[PDB]
């Protein structure tokens, strides 16, 4: 609800489009379990979708590791310091690509 | 005790080597020899696997009707690289880092 | 509050003890044994339920018939009351006639 | 095959992978939520909801439908009206062709059942088989069939091809023995002796028109020639047949199996047949 | 004791979350937390701005 | 010296048999000792995993008695008298201190008595499941064949090492013909181990096969299996239980 929620004003990071557009996401960490059943969509994404995404976005450093051992997750870090986690456990490859 | 590797590299002279073995057991047009007989099928495949270090799987012994099919099967290689080392072998872009152990 | 705070002790299950490693063995004693025995003849359990199924009323009736005369007095009286009630319910109450 | 090739490149099958066939395991219904349960489907207040509505068929006091319609003996006696399982000639031919019954051997009830040609239920007041005329055309077989009834058309169909048909009788106690003999030989009882028909049926089994097993075996030729003369064929002389010795064979009354005498005891464990010798026992059985 | 494990672990995670709002950890270099390789990071810093920095000088 | 084996029962004229290697346990590198032929309808049926599911679920549930009882409202101690009159006081109406409502009362709808869950599938379905399991464990390079389960010495280390040498898997289900004729070495070795299980052919079942990864039959066992499982297609409907004597059925 509005009253029960924070708010802000419409803004950008560093006047992004003024001089030159810059892509805010700068780091992306994938944790994908090599065995877990919930890490199936994640394994598909890494096996046949992460290379293309890396090529299309060369300003984002993508790390992927295989030591959650039961649950995957993607942690996105931005230029302005903000972090943002998203669950990719029990999701399809389409859903992970869209996310 | 020293475990054997699944990796198989089909030799270039295979089509020649195979024929030597055929001469040991069985005319022209040998690609179409039938193997409904089982004694000779066993002798041939045992020789081939003792040489090339590769036995046919039980799931592919009824798909080998003719020696042509044996040649076809021996023309496909097997990779002994798990996803571990196939991921970090595709000239990853510089901005993607994988970690394995 | 109705939620525990510390984590429970880990329930370690040994998926390869004798009872699990040999489950189901001899469940085709009939088909693979010239039909000398039948699968039901491996069901270990109550005298009145080995190889039979039914709703509660039939189960209680069967218990009464086969071990009713071996039951303790109070258990047997409870069983008779239960049969009486179930009869009334299954034969007079319900959505469907 | 094709699918067996698919399985090679899929993960190993195990108890972690199984599934029910879609459409089989219909989901369950429980009264929880705003849809399933607020009154859980039972409706407004009223004896419908409480589970106390009258017995099945109570029309609210108006005289029920199944009580305002008079009684009539549509079913009186039904437990004693005897029943017979039809054995159409179509079915007999079909069984002969595929090698289930053997026409080079007398066809009794035992050999109809041991070939799974008909299913006899003694306990439901089936007394035996009745040949029915269906398929009289296209029936071409030389069979010595012993049944428990026969329409005259079936008698024709069996004669026209040089065959003998005889209507026997079996009482409810011996019919079970003849239909499923191996159980009886397991019980250990000595073979009983067939009872004679009831009062109402002797005029049936003592008439040549029906090839009865108690009618005199001298009025038969007149019946056979009469049937042939009515149905426009020539009664073949069976006496010259290559295996007429077989078409002649018959079971005398008071016998269940062909080569077994009432009073014997079959020992299947040792492959033996035990016969009595006390004079009183023989007297009782031979009658 | 209610028998189970999922609710217990869920509550532990929620407690940890609350314990990382009060008493937040002393902030530390991003070059010490996990998932860090300097080379990829500096090259990405280059490519992000649309500039061909010489790697040694940068 | 090869050890061949032909299929005995008739094959339909439109299907060729399937084949498999015949290995030995007498040595680490004694695979491909011979070549064996296997009847198509028992080792190459349609995959049919859903039947495997039906059979495994029956094999789980048909032998279950649930020993859970909860005292109904009339089986709990006491509870006869009306606690307080209906009209006078200001409390809720109650006609016993043992209703389900009250603390310490009885369950309105709870596990009643020991419950049986038994049911039997058509025998043909269970035989079909056996055939499906065998063919799936063949198609996926998991079924093996052995001339015999003989071993050089009963030391379990040898058997587990050998199973490691050939990518058998975590667990092996060895099947022999009769419980009395299993050789001394294999029975001694497989008593100590945990994931290796030795059963006689009469005990083969779907669940115990889908559990273990690798299935290792002796040759007499495959003969026995072909005989006993091909008997189901092309048999009459029964006239009485097959335990009673029949003309042709041992
Ligand atoms: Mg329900
Ligand atoms: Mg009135
Ligand atoms: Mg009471
Ligand atoms: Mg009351
Ligand atoms: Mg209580």
């Amino acid at each position: 609800t509005a009253r029960g929620t924070p708010s802000r004003f419409l803004a950008s990071v560093l006047h992004n489009g003024l001089g030159r557009y810059v892509q805010q996401l700068q780091r992306l960490s994938f944790s994908v379990s090599r065995d877990g059943a919930s890490s199936r969509g994640a394994r598909e994404f890494v096996e046949r979708e992460v290379i293309d995404f890396a090529r299309r976005n060369p300003g984002v450093v993508i790390y992927v590791n295989s030591r959650p051992c039961c649950v995957p997750r993607v942690v996105a870090e931005y230029l302005n310091g903000a972090v943002r986690e998203e669950s990719i456990h029990c999701k399809s490859v389409e859903e992970i690509s869209t996310l | 005790p020293p475990l054997r590797s699944r990796a198989y590299t089909p030799p270039e002279d295979l089509q020649s080597r195979l024929e030597s073995y055929v001469k040991e057991v069985f005319p022209s047009n040998w690609q179409d020899i039938s193997l409904e007989d089982s004694r000779l099928k066993f002798n041939l495949l045992a020789h081939l696997a003792d040489d090339l270090g590769h036995v046919v799987p039980n799931s592919r012994l009824h798909q080998m009707c003719r020696v042509r099919d044996v040649l076809d099967f021996y023309n496909v290689p097997i990779q002994d690289r798990s996803k571990f080392d196939e991921l970090s072998a595709s000239n990853l872009p510089p901005n993607l880092k994988i970690t394995w152990s | 509050i109705g939620i525990r705070l510390t984590l429970p002790p880990p329930k370690v299950v040994d998926r390869w003890n004798e009872k699990r490693a040999m489950f189901g063995v001899y469940d085709n004693i009939g088909i693979l044994g010239n039909f000398e025995k039948h699968p039901k003849e491996l069901i270990r359990g109550p005298i009145w339920l080995r190889g039979w199924k039914g709703n509660e009323l039939q189960r209680c009736i069967r218990k009464r018939k086969m071990v009713g005369s071996r039951m303790f007095a109070d258990d047997l009286h409870n069983l008779n009351k239960r049969i009486r009630y179930l009869y009334k319910h299954f034969n007079r109450h319900g959505k469907f006639r | 095959a094709r699918a067996l090739d698919l399985l090679r490149g899929l993960p190993r099958v195990s108890l972690a992978n199984l599934k029910p066939n879609p459409g089989s395991k219909k989901p369950e219904r429980r009264p929880r939520g705003r849809r399933r349960g607020r009154k859980c489907g039972r409706g407004h207040k009223g004896e419908r909801q409480r589970g106390t509505r009258p017995r099945l068929g109570f029309e609210g006091g108006q005289t029920p439908f199944y009580i305002r319609i008079p009684k009539y003996g549509f079913n009186e006696g039904h437990s004693f009206r005897r029943q017979y399982k039809p054995l159409s000639l179509n079915r007999l031919q079909y069984l002969i062709d595929l090698g289930r019954v053997d026409p080079s051997q007398p066809i009794d009830l035992t050999q109809l059942v041991n070939g799974r040609g008909v299913t006899i239920q003694p306990l439901k007041r089936d007394y035996g088989v009745q040949l029915v005329e269906e398929g009289a055309d296209t029936f071409t077989a030389k069979v010595n069939i012993e049944v428990q009834l026969a329409s005259e058309l079936a008698i024709a169909a069996i004669e026209k091809n040089g065959g003998v048909v005889t209507t026997a009788f079996y009482d409810p106690r011996s019919l079970d023995i003849v239909c499923k003999p191996v159980p009886f030989f397991l019980r250990g009882q000595p073979i009983p002796k067939r009872m004679l028909p009831p009062e109402e049926l002797v005029p049936y089994y003592t008439d040549a028109k029906n090839r009865g097993y108690l009618a005199d075996p001298a009025k038969f030729p007149e019946a056979r020639l009469e049937l042939a003369r009515k149905y426009g064929y020539i009664l073949p002389d069976i006496t010259k047949d290559e295996l007429f010795k077989m078409l002649c064979t018959r079971k005398d009354p008071r016998q269940i199996f062909f080569g077994l005498a009432p009073g014997w005891v079959v020992n299947m464990a040792d492959k033996k047949i035990l016969k009595p010798t006390d004079e009183n026992l023989l007297k009782y059985y031979t009658s | 004791v209610k028998k189970g494990f999922r609710a217990a672990f869920r509550f532990q995670k929620e407690l940890e979350r609350q314990r990382l709002l009060r008493c937040p950890p002393p902030p530390v270099r991003r070059s010490e937390k996990p998932n860090w390789d300097y080379h990829a990071e500096i090259q990405a810093f280059g490519h992000r701005l649309q500039e061909n920095f010489s790697l040694d000088l940068l | 010296e090869p050890v061949l084996r032909k299929v005995e029962l008739p094959v339909p004229t439109h299907r060729r048999p399937v084949q498999a290697w015949v290995e030995s346990l007498r040595g680490f590198e004694q695979e491909r000792v011979g070549l064996a032929d296997l009847h198509p309808d028992v080792f190459a049926t349609a995959p049919r995993l859903d039947i495997l599911h039906q059979v495994a679920m029956w094999q789980k549930n048909f032998k279950r008695i649930s020993y859970a009882k909860t005292k109904t409202r009339a089986e709990v101690r006491g509870g006869g008298r009306k606690p307080w009159p209906q009209k006078g006081t200001g409390r809720a109406r109650h006609g016993s201190i043992r209703s389900p409502l009250w603390r310490g009362g009885g369950v309105a709808h709870g596990p009643r008595g020991p419950t049986s869950y038994y049911y039997m599938l058509p025998m043909k379905v269970r035989a079909l499941g056996l055939k499906v399991a065998l063919t799936v464990k063949l198609a996926q390079d998991d079924l093996h064949i052995m001339d015999s389960l003989e071993l050089p010495t009963g030391d379990p280390q040898y058997l587990t090492e050998l199973a490691h040498y050939r990518r058998w898997g975590d667990s092996v289900l060895l099947v022999d013909l009769t419980h009395e004729e299993m050789p001394q070495s294999i029975v001694e070795a497989t008593s100590r181990l945990k994931t290796f299980n030795l059963i006689p052919a009469v005990g083969l079942n779907v669940h115990s096969m889908l559990k273990h990864q690798t299935l290792v039959l002796t040759l007499p066992t495959v003969a026995f299996l072909e005989d006993k499982l091909l008997w189901q297609d092309s048999r009459y409907r029964p006239l009485y239980p097959f335990s009673l004597p029949y003309s042709d059925f041992p």
